[PDB]
RNA sequence: GUGAAGCCAGAGGAAACUCUGGUGGAGGCUCGCAGCGGUUCUGACGUGCAAAUCGAUCGUCAAAUCUGAGCAUGGGGGCGAA
RNA sequence: ACUCGUGCCCCGUGUGGCGAAAGGGAAGCCGGUUAAUAUUCCGGCACCUGGAUGUGGGUUUUGCGCGGCAACGCAACUGAACGCGGAGACGACGGCGGGGGCCCCGGGCAGAGUUCUCUUUUCUUCUUAACGGUCUAUCACCCUGGAAACAGUUUGUCUGGAGAUAGGGUUUAAUGGCCGGAAGAGCCCGACACUUCUGUCGGGUCCGGUGCGCUCUCGACGUCCCUUGAAAAUCCGCGGGAGGGAAUAAUUCUCACGCCAGGUCGUACUCAUAACCGCAGCAGGUCCCCAAGGUGAACAGCCUCUGGUUGAUAGAACAAUGUAGAUAAGGGAAGUCGGCAAAAUAGAUCCGUAACUUCGGGAAAAGGAUUGGCUCUAAGGGUUGGACAACCAACUUAGAACUGGUACGGACAGGGGGAAUCUGACUGUCUAAUUAAAACAUAGCAUU
RNA sequence: AUGUGCGAAAGGGUCCUGUAAGCAGUAGAGUAGCCUUGUUGUUACGAUCUGCUGAGGGUAAGCCCUCCUUCGCCUAGAUUU
């Protein structure tokens, strides 16, 4: 697993051909939003502290790759 | 009615020893049909199988003794079995 | 001064007329300890009731909700309702009495 | 032991397969004289030499 | 537990080297648990739990200590702190 | 080097196999799952080796990066033969320091136990993997500078004009902090469905302290040796400089990302008062790992927690003789071949300690006193202010009063001692299953 | 097998031990935490001591007494002459 520092590198990674899926993990207790993208070798995580940038990044992400929202208590 | 298998499965499911597994005396026939870990979990959720609490073991007397020795109550010559150097090494004191 | 808020809710047994809220309140008066001494409420802890089968706890020290639960269990044992009533917590600072038998 | 060679494992397999009672329909054949498995082996009675 | 060299400080004296507090942590040293062994009861048992065990009491316990696996030496041969 | 395998050109001192499931060694962690397997299955998240060729990046175009005084740094940043070096790769022991885990203490949260009386109480939970990023972490090394009125410094040592103290840096070393993994997991509570099919949904999952503590690991020191405590496979660095490298195009790249593959055999279970060997379900024997609380010097004995058992043919009675465990008035070895057996002594603290001696010992010689409980007092540290005050933290020692059964290492645990003789110097070894000795060995001495 | 019966309790006696639990002090070496300038200032811990208390506990299992303490039991069942 690898942390991505900035939005530009995160979106550039999301544009990759091997990018399989992405998911948003919302931690309300910390007021944190994590964007996770699954590539071939590594899972890349970008951390944001506010919802405005999260929404703008979600709408600016490539539309081919699928996005999920990490439901609470994911089933086996 | 043999419930050794049920006791073993319940111990595995609950993550305790077989000596902490409680099986309902009045539901022996129902428990004997479990035979599977899914059914053991179902019986645990229904309350027919219960993990008994651990046996009490307190340190209150030890803590009381420690505080009494802090104020110097149980440390006379009749309470010492090791030598002075065994109780408090001169090398550690010098260091 | 910091203020901490606790609520003890005996609404169900109070309505069923088996729990004496005034007796419980006087029990806190005569049992809660401050600085290791009883009867030293000294306006740092105020334990008035709020009517709807609930007792309200203002503390200006590190008074603990478990001490409170311990005192509630002691009162239940004293008045012999342990076999039917139990003390539960579902959110921060609130302990209520529930029937279980 | 848990550590086994293939040869040892194969011989244990053969011994396990030979450890059985005789078929019932054998005793119904004409001229049959076999009453029971005379070469039966048990892990607690007779030790097999590898 | 004892406390070998080396080291610090202080006392004497003239010298040289005497002494006294400490520090240090040597030794096929020592008490003693496990392990290893097997002294005495000439105890138990003695058609036994056992073709050598059991109990108490004992020896040793930081190194000629205890021990696994692999390997070598084969019968007038081997191996032997004998 | 050719359409095509077969044409040549260089180097050469070597030129086998087997042999370790505890030696060396490429790489996997967590959660879940079965009646029985799981570091192998499932989910998530990784890594290594080998092979291929891409995209980006870097370097260059008569050439193969840049920075720093330096120690060295940075994402790469050509490099044949031939050679040099490193790693693999190493003893035992001692005290000290760092880290992980465990133990302990305080507060808080949730649950449980007790509650005639008392107890802000007793107990349990409160977790964070591999793999990575980032910042640090002793020793060492570099730069400035030039030390006696020598200084720095460890528990111990030691270090310095071959350059110390000091000031500033570089660097090996995470089982350290934070972040990703990762809360979505696990766990704990709480509340609503139900013949089953389906469970569903809420919340919470924290902060500090302490240490001659236990265990593992790492580090710097040190001691001992007429003892100096493997090898090889494999991997890396360098010296050298052979070949090769399109001003509008690839680029002999240890950089980032990406593609493909990883065969075979083992994997259940026991490992022992019933799964092995002793004819057996035999009180014997059989190599390891982990290792809680109290007392206490202590993996001593004794009690307890987790976990595991309650399995060893039973019932009744209580004769002799037994086996095992004890007690006995007065005498105290008169017993007996013989004090055999048993008893007596025993911890700790403080006094005191002869003959002899190889000066090291003898020695715990011999002997004597004290020891409980309670209430106090003093001393032994760190931090901050402004010589005192405040805050923080364990234990170790000493002194006093009071008190009772004149008792207190209250069980357990735990030397009897002395005066001599023979003998072997000592430590050590042997007749497995009747002899452990004065026998053997030993260092020393001597001879060949 | 109707008894001066048998048994189980209880009570009394005898005997052994040695003063129970609990409550209270002005008794307790002292200490602390708030105040009234103390003479008991009120409290809070405190081995122990004193009173209730020769108390409490045990007592036949091979101790004694109880025709009028209490609660039960009974003229069987089977075998042989
Ligand atoms: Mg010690
Ligand atoms: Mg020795
Ligand atoms: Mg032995
Ligand atoms: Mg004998
Ligand atoms: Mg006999
Ligand atoms: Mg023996
Ligand atoms: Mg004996
Ligand atoms: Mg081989
Ligand atoms: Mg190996
Ligand atoms: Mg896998
Ligand atoms: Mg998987
Ligand atoms: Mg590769
Ligand atoms: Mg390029
Ligand atoms: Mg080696
Ligand atoms: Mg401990
Ligand atoms: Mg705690
Ligand atoms: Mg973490
Ligand atoms: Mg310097
Ligand atoms: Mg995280
Ligand atoms: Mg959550
Ligand atoms: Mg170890
Ligand atoms: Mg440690
Ligand atoms: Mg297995
Ligand atoms: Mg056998
Ligand atoms: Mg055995
Ligand atoms: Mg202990
Ligand atoms: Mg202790
Ligand atoms: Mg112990
Ligand atoms: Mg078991
Ligand atoms: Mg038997
Ligand atoms: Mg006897
Ligand atoms: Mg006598
Ligand atoms: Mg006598
Ligand atoms: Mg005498
Ligand atoms: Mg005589
Ligand atoms: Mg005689
Ligand atoms: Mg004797
Ligand atoms: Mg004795
Ligand atoms: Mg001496
Ligand atoms: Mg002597
Ligand atoms: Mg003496
Ligand atoms: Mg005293
Ligand atoms: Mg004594
Ligand atoms: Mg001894
Ligand atoms: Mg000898
Ligand atoms: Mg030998
Ligand atoms: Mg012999
Ligand atoms: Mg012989
Ligand atoms: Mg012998
Ligand atoms: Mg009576
Ligand atoms: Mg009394
Ligand atoms: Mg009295
Ligand atoms: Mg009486
Ligand atoms: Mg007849």
């Amino acid at each position: 697993p690898q942390e991505v520092s900035d939005i530009k590198k995160f979106i550039e990674i999301c544009r990759r051909k091997d990018a399989s899926s992405a998911r948003i993990k919302k931690n309300p207790k910390t007021q944190q939003i994590k964007f996770k993208v699954r590539c071939q070798r590594f899972l890349y995580t970008l951390v944001l502290k506010d919802s405005d940038k999260a929404e703008k990044l979600k709408q600016s992400l490539p539309p081919n790759l699928q996005i999920k929202d990490v439901p609470k208590r994911n089933k086996r | 009615v043999n419930l050794r298998t049920q006791k073993r499965l319940a111990a595995s499911v609950l993550g305790c020893g077989e000596g902490k597994v409680w099986l309902d005396p009045n539901e022996v026939s129902e428990i004997s049909n479990a035979n599977s870990r899914q059914s053991i979990r179902k019986l645990v959720a229904d309350g027919l199988i219960i993990k008994k609490p651990v046996t009490m073991h307190s340190r209150s007397r030890a803590r009381e003794l420690n505080l009494a020795r802090r104020i110097g109550r149980h440390r006379g010559f009749g309470k010492r079995k090791g030598t002075a150097d065994a109780r408090m090494p001169q090398q550690v004191l010098w260091m | 001064k910091v203020t901490k808020k606790f609520i003890i809710n005996a609404s169900q047994p109070a309505s069923d007329k088996i729990f004496d809220v005034s007796a419980f309140e006087k029990f806190l008066n005569e049992r809660i300890k401050v600085d290791g001494r009883v009867g030293n409420l000294g306006d740092v802890i105020k334990i008035s009731q709020i009517g709807d089968g609930k007792v309200e706890i203002i503390a200006h020290n590190d008074l603990s909700g478990r001490y409170l639960k311990y005192l509630t269990k002691k009162f239940l044992k004293k008045m012999q309702l342990r076999d039917w009533l139990r003390v539960v917590a579902t959110s921060k600072g609130v302990y209520e009495l529930k029937f279980y038998n | 032991p848990s550590h086994k060679t293939f040869r040892i494992k194969q011989k244990l397999a053969k011994a396990q397969k030979q450890n059985r009672p005789i078929p019932q329909w054998i005793r119904l054949r004409t001229g049959n004289t076999i009453r029971y498995n005379a070469k039966r082996r048990h892990w607690r009675k007779t030790r097999l030499g590898l």
